[PDB]
């Protein structure tokens, strides 16, 4: 698994990969790593499929009960503390997730937190998390800069992706990609790395240690 | 119910007793190998199913339960027999004799007249069956107490009954077989009828016997029933 | 527990009722101290003086409360509340500041009044106190569980009159030894008997320690209080 | 005195028809159920002219799908909401659905019967019914626009158009000659507005009273007092000139 | 243990117990609360019977909850004690897992909970206690009052009093309070609080304290020479025709 | 020590057309090396037009396959009769997985039916509840095996068209009933020659607009 | 007598009387009537439904308990809910564990220890609903009725509720007729509705009057309502 | 967590024409030692169930209890009980089933593997397996331990499939089970000569053969067998 999220002049980029693996088989290779928890939080998933897919389910749904009972949006710190400290009573039972927790709200501003199982939670602008997250990260450290175009930032988001697609074993399949603004999530599709690679190559002049 | 008046007596159990009195009259007979139960079943209307309210109950396998005053209270108590008579089975192996399952019964109603948060049960209870060393009979009142009996009977038509009981017990000092008995207590049930007589009746007659049905609790049904039924009518003109 | 149609908790009424016909306690905070004294109820020669306190009990080393209404009621309360003391101690290395072992008490009181339909502590306390927020502190807690501080305060029999009384000769800047005079005058005035003796009260002081910097509990042994009801001109 | 869940002799429970007293003591609440919406609408009688009359919550939203006004002793109300929301929240973490509104009605209701100890069965936290009625309105697939009467004796009536409060009387049976399954949502709204006004003390404006509606479209939203005061307007025009 | 059904409906629809509770309000001092254009002023009365107290220690009757939210209350001072302290608890509470301090519509709604609970759980009484709310939402400067009462009503103020006496006041802050000309500054705020207290309290001396809340937690408790200037201003200016 | 698990065997596999679906699995329950029986059916009808199959360790499949018939029972109670939706059955599932999240129910489980629109639909299900919907799915014991062949001939992967130097792929046009049942028999076919705890039966259930219907072919016995 | 005697379900009167449960027993003769009879074959439960208001719905008085099993309700409704609740799991538990569909007659003992319980305990009150139970068996078609005292009976006929003698006296008039209406579930339905009206100082029994429910044989417990009536009217 | 201590070893079974035959020996090990020499392992229920249990024989003591208390559970309130409310195999299979499972899922079983074999009311062969983890699987030939090793295949040569079991006779099926408790005596070191058997036949009813040993066993061939490989005298 490669998931990445970033903060930058026009917002927030989400990418994610979408290969499931149980041992050395592949189990799926159209897996949907981003949970949309409402037009303006997303979250990602990365370790256990179930830990994070139903943790974060659950989480969307303690958010909608914070709306219907405070009248406002939940923050992007509420939010995120909330699967944070189930997740703490949890502890040392086996839970197994890394997660971005990603949205904007009004007094925020644009804003990403991780949260893993141990209970860790931390703000941060550039969080890579999974088995080819080193991969990402190098792609995405030496070419991130804040002031970033929209057009740009994403392809950055789906280029790291590609990276640690080619390299980690355990990643692979498409990229998805989310882009996040002051006015919400929107979906930049589905991207087959089978297609994409070629693409990429081509266009790019990258990726030499490969043939053909 | 854990009120005692003055005179030391407990009104709540006495007026219990009124409810038993009230109601259908049932009896039981001891004879010289087994017990016979019967109970009178009031027929409200034609609408009730004949056979299918089945009154008598049976607990573990060799006891028979019948019971006057309120219906429901009487399945409690049973249902409260049967969960005594299994977790006795489960220790010691061999099925309750009958003196500890009286007791048994005995000691739940009594606690039922102990706290003022419950009222005493709203039945009189015969019953009994065939043990390790005989058949037995018992009756056991709202108050829990309970004697073993030769013949016993409670509710409308008590003293009739009783009256009938009392003549047996001196006809017959020597015994009395399974076979008859099961014959009297259909005459006695039909004797016993003459109070509630503005509506009809079914009779339900149940018996365990050592030789007859080897001393399991059996309902007598079809040809011994209305050989029975018969003794009853030509003996009631 | 429950309210009446004006909105007053009976029993909480009638435990205060039952308190009034208690032998009075008397509260003075003075600058440098504070007095504690109270009348024992009506006695007999052969009460053994020497080894008995119906009124006065020690909290901890710098607290002390006077008892008005059921001694039995009154020593339940007071064991609670000796180890809320030391729980207070063991969690911050501090002694506790006399309000909230006063308002501890004072919760538990109000906790009847409010649940659990079990009758009020039929108690009335005076609770004298130092710490080093506040100085000297005096404060009054009743079945109800309301407390308030004083400069001065009654609880038991006579309150009305030994609070007139009190308000009258009371002034800010008096010393100890002024207030054990008031304390003492007060309840000859408002007592239901002959004369004020020595077997008929307990008292006791929390001074500035002697000559030290320090704290100092003194509940008067019966030949003590004897010697200072003479002093005070009342032999 | 004696006890809480006893029978009289004609075979009502005592405590639930007080209850239903408590009730008709509070404000009118009207809800009106077409094929276009259900109109939800409220009295909100400011006890003085020093109340912010918009922190008088009356009617409050359960799920998108699904809203509800009150009328009563409308504190009782908090936890009901409160266990409603829930219901509809749960039911869609289980099910990836919407909750049927007659469904989650039918949920508030048998959190109304839990008045008690355990009552030999199983187990009762609360000692009195609750003294507040609710009108729950909503949309579901199966059977469109609903409106419901939820009860603190237990049971529920689906509506097609209901009052309850003070002035549940005189509005019931001006509702039984002004409701037609024809109504559009604006002659709903106009209806509510007009029965509030006949049956309320005060003069009714955009302040003492309080609109909203749920469509399928929309969703269940509460009109505000630029949106409700524009359709005082069309009210008393459409009634002058009749 | 006791769980035995305290408060119950009467046949005419009223809770009794409830009911009795709001007689405990009722002769429990006076207290008030009116709301300036860029502050909250909080007003009570002390009681004459007993005048020995001593001020330093004795509870004062305005409470804070969290740095930016205070509470004033009549009725039984016991049962009062109880809610401030459940209050303060759910402050810390809500600091630690929202990660910001609560609204003051939130604790209101907190409180009038609690409140609501007690009028309806086997072997308890309800509170014998009305509360006023008040404080600024964490950024921002709009002003904000609630109240509450033991039914567990709640909702917001321009300005509202309770306790004995209220009836006067409240009639007093319905002629005297303007909604589109509200006390423009914290001066003209109290002096307005103040003479509200005065139909009523018949004195003034220590016997009124006022409480003061600005916004981003700025409490301020007014001192006796402080509140003197304000009564001898009062009584002056207002006297001649 | 004593193992609360065991393994019996099995393959299962489910397939979603345009307006139908097929959940198939052999009808052979194993233990070790011996041969429990060689038709104990592992697919079930389970009203409402959804068919389920829990496979891995049979005595935890039957009580997952009893336990969500019971939950559409519950539904019709609670929910006025309502028809339980495939996606609902889906979310529904994960819970009752998830609920054993600390002591897992070990299956690999597919449910199969129709959508809201009418569409073919599969689901399937990791032991503890991760879901998601897939156009085909093979479980249990010949997974490994059978999985491959449907990635090349269901979604035509790999296969280009013939000349156009490998750019344009073999459209992904949607089958046949006939022609998915095909691909389902041949599978089983290749698992049963390949794998040993695959053969003597296999059990069709196919799920239309018109309901749940039932095909059985023999396998080798061997 | 009658005085210091009807506080509690927990104390008996100097008659043996129990007051709450009759007291209970009266909210059913309030309810609204229901009919329930059966031939070998089939059972049919035949419900007036009661609506509070013109603009109201009429509310159902028919709840299923399993394919096999389902009872009609007379008196207070959230306690027809509760004892069917139960009724549906005690089916539930028999199907699960024994693999065997609950007898009729056990579901009758079953609600009858039940309500029992409730007659005996403090703080509890008894229930006050009336229910007619139907099911097809092992033993073929069953109908049962049930009083909240805890009384049970079995029968080829009853009515309960407001009214209900009328339909009552019917009934034991046409015993002989309809029990033998086997093999037919729509001539027993018309002997059911046909029932019903015995019980009518109201009016005209409409389309939404009207509630039928049928088991049998082969036809599992099902409920018409509305539109799926009309054709008996 | 436990282990099994005084065990029993494989029960045998098949389905014929008309009902079902199965079969277990009287033996009981302690380990290697062959304890105990008259253990009945074979437990009727009514007369159209016979219940075969093989493992540990404390918990078979259990399961036994069970049983009995379930046939007393059933004649409770029940005039049907010795007819159409009998208990049929299915409904016991069902209820073991369960206590099975629930046992392994506490991580405390029934350390045993038990064959429930019956005719149903409708005539219906029934025969079923369940174990310690609460696995069941149904086939015409069933066998536990051993007995699933080497009965099952020489079994399975006469009733391969399910159309093969209407043309097996009484006569055919009791001499395959018979010949297969010879070669499991022969093979199986926790085995014993004496053995019980009981047919479950839907017109026959059931018969329960007790006292039964192996017989026709071939030894004579052993006195040629000499040394291990080059040893000639
Ligand atoms: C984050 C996310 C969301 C959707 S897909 C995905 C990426 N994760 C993945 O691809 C992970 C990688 C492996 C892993 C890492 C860490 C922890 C567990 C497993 N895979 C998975 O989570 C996959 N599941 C599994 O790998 C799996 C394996 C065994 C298992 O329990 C069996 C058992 C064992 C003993 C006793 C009883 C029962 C449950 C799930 C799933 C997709 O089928
Ligand atoms: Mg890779
Ligand atoms: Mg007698
Ligand atoms: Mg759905
Ligand atoms: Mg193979």
């Amino acid at each position: 698994t490669t998931t990445l999220a970033f903060r930058f002049q026009g917002g927030i980029i989400v990418a994610v990969d979408s290969r499931a693996t149980a041992g050395n088989w592949v189990a799926s290779q159209t897996v949907k790593k981003v949970i949309e928890i409402n037009p303006f939080l997303l979250g990602t998933m990365a370790g256990g499929a179930a830990d994070c897919q139903f943790w974060e389910t659950w989480l969307g749904s303690q958010c909608r009960l914070h709306e219907l009972r405070e009248k406002e949006r939940i923050s992007v710190a509420a939010a995120s503390k909330i699967l944070s400290n189930l997740v703490y009573q949890y502890k040392g039972a086996g839970l197994s997730m890394g997660t971005m927790i990603c949205g904007y709200t009004r007094k925020e501003g644009p804003t990403i937190y991780y949260v893993d199982s141990d209970g860790t939670r931390l703000k941060g602008d550039i969080f890579c998390v999974g088995s080819g997250q080193t991969f990402a990260y190098g792609v995405l450290d030496s070419n991130y800069k804040w002031d970033l175009s929209v057009e740009d930032a994403l392809y950055l988001g789906k280029r790291s992706i590609l990276a640690a697609a080619h390299r980690d074993a355990y990643s692979g399949g498409s990229v998805n990609l989310y882009h996040v603004t002051e006015d919400g999530w929107i979906y930049h599709g589905n991207h087959d790395v089978g297609e994409l690679f070629w693409k990429v190559k081509e266009e790019e002049g990258s990726f030499n240690n490969v043939i053909g | 119910n854990s009120v005692f008046s003055p005179d030391g007596r407990n009104f709540q159990v006495e007026y219990a007793v009124k409810a038993v009195e009230n109601g259908t009259t049932s009896i039981g007979i001891k004879c010289n190998d087994g017990v016979v139960f019967a109970v009178e079943k009031l027929i409200t209307s034609k609408l009730l199913v004949p056979q299918k309210n089945v009154k008598i109950q049976v607990v573990d396998r060799h006891i028979g339960c019948v019971y006057s005053g309120l219906i429901p209270d009487g399945r409690h108590l049973v249902n409260r027999g049967r969960e005594e008579a299994a977790s006795f089975k489960k220790l010691y192996k061999t099925p309750i004799p009958i003196p500890a399952f009286a007791d048994r019964l005995g000691q739940y109603v009594q606690a039922h007249t102990l706290y003022n948060s419950v009222r005493p049960f709203g039945v009189s209870t015969i019953f009994g069956g065939v043990d390790k060393n005989g058949a037995h009979l018992y009756m056991l009142e709202p108050s829990g107490s309970y004697w073993g009996y030769k013949g016993a009977a409670t509710g409308k038509g008590r003293q009739s009954a009783k009256a009938e009981l009392e003549k047996l017990v001196d006809h017959h000092p020597e015994g009395l077989s399974a076979r008859e008995a099961v014959k009297q207590a259909a005459k006695i049930i039909y004797l016993a009828h003459e109070d509630n007589k503005e509506k009809d009746f079914e009779l339900e007659i149940s018996w365990c016997s050592l030789s007859e049905t080897n001393g399991l609790h059996k309902f007598v049904k079809g040809d011994l029933l209305q050989e029975a039924i018969d003794f009853a009518q030509k003996e009631i003109n | 527990t429950i309210f009446s149609p004006e909105g007053r908790l009976y029993q909480v009424e009638y435990a205060l009722e039952s308190i009034s016909h208690a032998g009075t306690a008397i509260g003075i905070m003075a600058s440098d101290g504070i007095v504690l004294a109270a009348e024992r109820k009506v006695t007999s020669t052969l009460l053994e003086q020497d080894t008995s306190t119906e009124k006065l009990y020690k909290l901890n080393d710098k607290i002390a409360v006077a008892v008005a209404g059921l001694t039995a009621d009154a020593e339940i309360l007071i064991n609670t509340a000796r180890i809320h003391a030391q729980n207070y101690l063991k969690t911050y290395n501090e002694d506790i500041p006399v309000e909230i072992l006063v308002r501890r008490l004072s919760d538990i009181k109000q906790g009847y009044t409010q649940h659990g339909g079990l009758r009020p502590f039929g108690v009335s306390f005076i609770y004298a106190g130092y710490d080093d927020r506040y100085g000297y502190q005096l404060y009054t807690s009743n079945p109800s569980g309301n407390y308030t501080g004083w400069k001065a305060i009654s609880v038991g029999a006579n309150t009305s009159a030994a609070q007139t009384l009190l308000q009258m000769d009371y002034k800010d800047d008096m010393k100890v030894d002024d207030a054990i005079e008031l304390a003492l005058k007060t309840l000859s005035k408002t007592t239901d008997s002959s004369a004020l003796t020595y077997d008929r009260l307990e008292f006791a002081t929390i001074r500035k320690g002697a000559n030290d910097g320090e704290v100092y509990q003194k509940i008067f042994k019966p030949q003590e209080i004897k010697d200072i009801l003479v002093k005070t001109g009342i032999t | 005195d004696r006890g809480v869940s006893t029978f009289s002799p004609e075979g009502r429970l005592f405590q639930v028809e007080y209850s239903l007293e408590a009730i008709k003591l509070g404000s009118t609440a009207i809800g009106i159920a077409t094929k276009e919406g259900v109109v939800l609408g409220v009295e909100k009688r400011a006890t003085s002219p020093l109340l912010e009359s918009d922190s008088i919550e009356k009617i409050v939203e359960i799920d998108r799908h699904i809203g509800c006004a009150m009328s009563g002793l409308t504190a009782d109300a908090r936890s009901m909401i409160e266990h409603a929301r829930t219901a509809a929240v749960t039911h869609n973490l289980y099910y990836d659905e919407d909750i049927n509104v007659e469904s989650l009605t039918q949920s508030v209701c048998d959190l109304a019967l839990r008045f008690g100890e355990g009552a030999s069965g199983e187990e009762r936290l609360m000692s009195r019914p609750f003294g507040v009625a609710l009108l729950i309105a909503g949309h579901d697939a199966d059977d469109g626009y609903q409106l419901f009467h939820a009860e603190p004796s237990g049971t529920f009536y689906r509506y097609n158009a209901k009052a309850i409060g003070s002035g549940s009387e005189g509005a019931q049976a001006e509702l039984l000659n002004e409701w037609h399954s024809s109504l559009t949502l604006k002659e709903a709204e106009l209806l509510v507005l007009k029965i509030l006004k006949q049956v309320m003390e005060e003069k009714l404006d955009e302040n003492n009273a309080q609109l909203s509606c749920i469509t399928k479209q929309d969703g269940f939203k509460i009109y505000d007092n630029e949106k409700t005061a524009e359709l005082i307007k069309e009210l008393k025009e459409k009634e002058a000139a009749e | 243990g006791y769980d035995r059904a305290l408060s119950i409906f009467s046949p005419d629809g009223h809770i009794f117990q409830v009911e009795y509770a709001l007689e405990a309000v009722k002769r429990g001092t006076c207290a008030v609360g009116v709301k300036g254009k860029n502050c909250v002023v909080l007003g009570c009365e002390r009681r004459s019977t007993l005048k020995l107290q001593d001020t330093r220690i004795t509870p004062s009757k305005v409470s804070k909850i969290d740095s930016h939210v205070v509470l004033s209350f009549s009725g039984l001072n016991a049962d009062s004690r109880i809610l401030i302290e459940k209050a303060r608890v759910e402050a810390q509470s809500h600091r630690l897992t929202l990660e910001d301090p609560v609204t003051v519509e939130y604790l209101t709604r907190y409180v009038a909970g609690v409140q609501q609970r007690y009028t309806q759980s086997g072997g308890v009484r309800p509170f014998g206690v009305s509360t006023l709310i008040a404080g600024f939402d964490p950024r921002d400067d709009e002003p904000k009052l609630y109240q509450t009462e033991p039914s567990g009503i709640y909702s917001s103020w321009s300005a509202q009093t309770i306790g004995r006496n209220s009836k006067t006041v409240r009639e007093f802050l319905e002629k005297n309070y303007d909604r589109k000309e509200p006390p423009a500054t914290v001066e003209e705020c109290v002096k307005l609080t103040v003479r509200s207290l005065l139909e009523v309290v018949q004195t003034g001396a220590k016997n009124i304290e006022i409480t003061v809340v600005k916004p981003d937690s700025d409490i301020v408790a007014l001192s006796s020479e402080e509140i003197n200037q304000y009564v001898t201003q009062i009584e002056q200016e207002k006297q001649e025709q | 020590q004593f193992n609360p698990y065991g393994d019996n065997g099995g393959t299962i596999l489910g397939i979603a057309g345009e307006d139908f679906a097929v959940l198939a699995g052999d009808t052979r329950n194993i233990t070790d090396y011996s041969i429990n029986s060689r038709y104990e059916p592992k697919v079930f009808d389970c009203g409402d037009n959804i068919v389920m199959s829990a496979n891995g360790f049979a005595a935890d499949g039957d009580a997952l396959v009893k336990r969500f018939k019971n939950s559409v029972k519950w539904y019709h109670f609670d929910h006025n009769d309502k028809k339980l939706s495939i996606n609902s059955a889906a979310r529904n599932i994960q819970h009752l997985l998830y609920g054993k999240r600390f002591f897992p129910y070990y299956v690999h489980t597919i449910i199969a039916g129709l959508d809201e629109d009418g569409k073919g639909a599969v689901y399937s299900f990791d032991p503890v509840g991760s879901y998601e919907r897939e156009q085909c799915r093979a479980g249990g014991a010949a997974a490994s095996l059978i999985m491959p062949f449907l990635d090349n001939q269901v979604n035509f992967k790999n296969q280009y068209e013939p000349g156009t130097n490998g750019k344009v792929k073999k459209p992904l046009k949607y089958l046949s009933v006939e022609e998915v049942i095909k691909l389902v028999r041949d599978s089983f076919t290749s698992a049963t020659e390949r794998h040993i705890q695959v053969g003597d039966g296999l059990e069709i259930l196919i799920v239309t607009k018109d309901g749940v219907r039932k095909e059985f072919y023999e396998l080798k016995r061997d | 007598f009658r005085n210091n005697y009807d506080g509690d379900t927990v104390t008996f009167s100097p008659t043996g009387r129990l007051f709450q449960v009759e007291y209970a027993l009266e909210a059913i003769k309030q309810g609204s009537v229901t009919v329930g009879l059966r031939s070998n074959t089939h059972a049919v439960l035949v419900a007036l439904k009661r609506n509070a208001d013109e603009l109201s719905s009429y509310q159902k008085k028919i709840i299923k308990c399993d394919e096999h099993m389902g009872l009609s309700l007379a008196g207070l409704a959230p306690d027809a809910r509760v004892l069917s609740n139960y009724l549906r799991q005690q089916c539930n538990y028999s199907s699960l564990v024994f693999n065997r569909k609950l007898a009729v007659e056990r579901a009758g003992h079953l609600l009858c220890d039940k309500a029992q319980k409730n007659t005996q305990s403090y703080g509890g009150r008894p229930y006050g609903v009336g229910l007619l139970i139907i099911g097809y068996d092992k033993s073929g078609a069953h109908l049962l009725e049930f009083q909240p005292s805890g009384n049970v009976t079995e029968l080829y006929g009853t009515a309960i509720g407001a009214r209900s003698q009328g339909a009552k006296t019917y009934l034991e008039r046409t015993l002989d007729t309809f029990i033998k209406i086997d093999g037919n579930p729509d001539e027993l339905i018309k002997a059911g509705v046909e029932a019903i009206s015995q019980s009518l100082r109201d009016e005209s029994l409409t389309v939404d009057n009207l509630s039928i429910a049928i088991v049998g044989k082969d036809t599992p417990f099902t409920i018409y309502d509305g539109e799926a009536v009309a054709k008996y009217i | 967590t436990q282990q099994p201590i005084v065990t029993g070893t494989s029960v045998i079974s098949m389905k014929y024409d008309n009902g079902v035959i199965i079969a277990a020996d009287n033996l009981g090990s302690y380990g290697s030692l062959l304890r105990f020499n008259g253990v009945e392992r074979l437990i009727p229920v009514g007369d159209n169930t016979v219940v075969g249990i093989s493992g540990d024989i404390s918990d078979m003591q259990h399961i036994e209890r069970l049983l009995k208390d379930l046939v007393t559970e059933n004649a409770y309130d029940n005039p049907l009980a010795d007819a159409e409310e009998a208990l049929e195999p299915s409904y016991i299979f069902e209820y073991l089933a369960t206590v099975m499972y629930q046992r392994r899922s506490k991580m405390n079983p029934l350390w045993n593997a038990i064959i429930v074999a019956g005719v149903q009311s409708n005539g219906d062969q029934f025969l079923r397996y369940v174990n310690l983890l609460g696995v069941t699987y149904s086939s015409p030939t069933l066998a536990t331990g051993f007995g699933a090793h080497m009965a099952n295949p020489l079994l399975r040569k006469v009733v391969d499939r399910e159309s093969d079991i209407p043309k097996t006779t009484v006569q055919v099926a009791e001499e395959a089970i018979v010949n297969a408790m010879r070669v499991l005596y022969y093979r199986d070191a926790r085995s014993s000569r004496n053995f019980s058997l009981a047919i479950i036949d839907k017109n026959t009813g059931l018969t329960f053969k007790k006292n039964l040993q192996v017989e026709n066993m071939k030894w004579d061939f052993a006195k040629d067998i000499k040394g291990y490989g080059t040893q000639k005298i």
